[PDB]
């Protein structure tokens, strides 16, 4: 819980820098256009964001 | 009698004024914080009250009374399961009020009567 | 499948430091001189304001407010 | 008393077409009933935005992929008209979904 | 929890200021927004009040949502010793 | 702001997803069906099409306040930019979402699965 050791490592880039904003999962994120959502929840809600299957 | 000391206790509980204990009361008294001090005469050691009085004279006034455990009871120590003595036991050696708070119905009377003469 | 064995420590034990309680450490801070003038022991901090006594320890006044900033050799 | 020319430019962004087209036609009608020299609702090439994604949640199974698309359409209109009349035109007749952005370009 | 007294006092008074508060689930965050404190003890105190039965808590998209009930308002007012007549912003009847 | 229109529309979509799922979370016991966002030059209107519109309103109309305040603090929008509008469903039968919620509530109470469905 000490300030200088807990969470001390920088997190500018890498897997743990950006989270799912849905479940927070580190795995398979759509950073493109600022979605930052994993492919799972994207598949779940794509019709709701506006992503539709067209071709 | 002494029905205004509980009032100042409550109003400085509202504004975080009770520097309860000995070191808290001491740090309130040495700084420009100690306003009304209560040191219990009925102490077995019979030394801490002398030290508190000496520091108070140096924030001068004192209202000592007696019966420390009762002071712990009606100072507001513990948890209010019932409004009275819901805490198992507790004892407050010295209670110093730091902020005057809201109500001063009889507070100025009692201090000037006891120590200010 | 994951089946971990019971943990084995190559270390006897390290328990939380129970902080050293002092019986009436307040009295060591002050000394009344025959129902009158009161004297402070150790030292005092000019930064925080009068009242905060400075620890003696090993030739380095260790205040309570400026724990990091004030360890003054004397 | 404002009569100065502003060459103001309005642009539209939305995923759906028909309501966008109604907005454009309504803007054109509102401008022509005010007798404003203009340029038609010129249409930029449609911008299609697609994600390619595995249908599988776990990674097992036959390789199956899918593309998810939006089609945003940007049509803009420029008016060689004063400000206040254009301001009352553009501040009214707005329906949900269509995003309307204005630049004075003065 | 290990919470400073002024910290809990001001988080509670701000909660009474609005009546609703967010605390994103991101831990180790230095300063929570519009409260100037670390979000850790904010979440901890709010869930403690929820457990005591004074705050309604919801989880959504790694976001925490806290709302005040009637007894929660009463107890928070008693904590701040605010006068009875004044009410949080949630009670400020802004009609549609 | 100066953000590309494509990313602005993407943010709009994710905002819509967040809002709809959040209203699924909250107003499930209130028969939430749908949420509609309409961006006007000054305000942004939110409409909650739901079966139990009176329950959504709350006492003194406070719920629609606090929920809106939730949004106001969640997405850093300044005060008075988000306004809540509660509306009755057009016809709760044809709204399959409401039917699913009613089925869920009937099942949670432990009813006849066959008869409920
Ligand atoms: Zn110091």
């Amino acid at each position: 819980a000490h300030e200088n050791v807990w969470y001390s490592h920088p997190r500018k880039f890498g897997k743990g820098s950006r989270q799912c904003r849905i479940s927070g999962s580190h795995s398979g994120l759509i950073r493109k256009y600022g979605l930052n959502i994993d492919r799972q929840s994207f598949r779940e809600k794509a019709n709701d964001i506006g992503f539709y299957k067209y071709r | 009698i002494e029905d205004a000391l509980k009032v100042v206790l409550r109003t400085s509980l509202v504004h975080d004024g009770l520097a309860r204990g000995l070191r808290e009361s001491a740090k309130a008294l040495t700084r420009g914080e100690g306003q009304l001090a209560v040191l219990v005469e009925s102490v077995t050691e019979e030394a801490i009250s002398k030290l508190v009085q000496g520091l108070a004279t140096e924030n001068v006034p004192l209202i000592k009374v007696a019966d420390a455990k009762q002071l712990g009871e009606w100072a507001g120590l513990g948890k209010i399961d019932r409004d009275g003595n819901a805490r198992k036991v507790v004892g407050a050696s010295v209670v110093v009020v730091k902020n005057w708070g809201a109500d001063t119905q009889e507070r100025e009377i009692l201090l000037e009567h006891f120590s200010q003469q | 499948g994951k089946k971990r064995k019971k943990k084995v420590y190559t270390t006897p034990k390290k328990i939380r430091h129970k902080h050293k309680k002092v019986k009436l450490a307040v009295l060591n801070y002050y000394k009344v001189d025959d129902e009158g003038k009161v004297a402070k022991l150790r030292k005092e901090c000019p930064n925080c304001g009068p009242g905060i006594f400075l620890a003696n320890h090993g030739d380095r006044f260790y205040c309570g407010k400026c724990h990091s900033t004030f360890a003054t050799q004397k | 008393q404002e009569v100065v020319i502003h060459k103001i430019r309005i642009n539209l962004t939305s995923t759906k077409v028909k309501q966008l087209e109604n907005v454009s036609a309504n803007i054109i009608k509102n401008a022509e009933t005010f007798k404003l020299v203009k340029k038609g609702p010129v249409r930029l090439p449609t911008k299609v935005l697609k994600i390619s994604t595995r249908k599988t949640p776990n990674g097992e199974g036959s390789k199956t992929w899918d593309t998810y698309e939006m089609r945003i359409h940007k049509r803009y209109i420029d008016l060689e008209a004063p400000a206040h009349i254009v301001k009352r035109i553009t501040q009214i007749t707005i329906e949900p979904g269509v995003d309307v952005e204005v630049i004075i370009a003065a | 929890m290990l919470i400073p007294k002024e910290d809990r006092k001001k988080i509670y008074q701000h909660l009474f200021q609005e009546g609703v508060l967010v605390a994103k689930k991101d831990f180790n965050q230095p300063k929570h927004e519009e409260i100037d404190t670390k979000n850790l003890f904010v979440i901890k105190a709010l869930q403690s009040l929820t457990s005591k039965g004074f705050v309604k808590t919801q989880f959504s998209w790694q976001y925490y949502y806290y709302t005040l009930t009637e007894e929660g308002v009463v107890y928070l007012r008693e904590y701040l010793n605010l006068p009875e007549h004044i009410f949080p912003a949630t009670y400020l009847a802004g009609q549609s | 702001a100066i953000i590309s229109k494509k990313r602005k529309l993407v943010a709009d979509g994710v905002f819509y997803a967040e809002l709809n799922e959040f209203f699924t979370r909250e107003l499930a016991e209130e028969g939430y069906s749908g949420v509609e966002v309409r961006v006007t030059p000054t305000k942004t209107e939110i409409i909650i099409r739901a079966t139990k519109v009176q329950d959504v309103v709350g006492e003194n109309g406070r719920r629609i306040n606090e929920l809106t305040l939730l949004i106001e603090k969640r997405f850093k929008y300044k005060r008075g930019t988000i306004a809540l509008y509660a509306e009755r469903v057009h016809d709760r039968g044809l709204s399959a979402v409401a039917q699913a919620e009613s089925m869920k509530f009937k099942l949670l109470n432990g009813l006849a699965i066959r008869r409920a469905a």
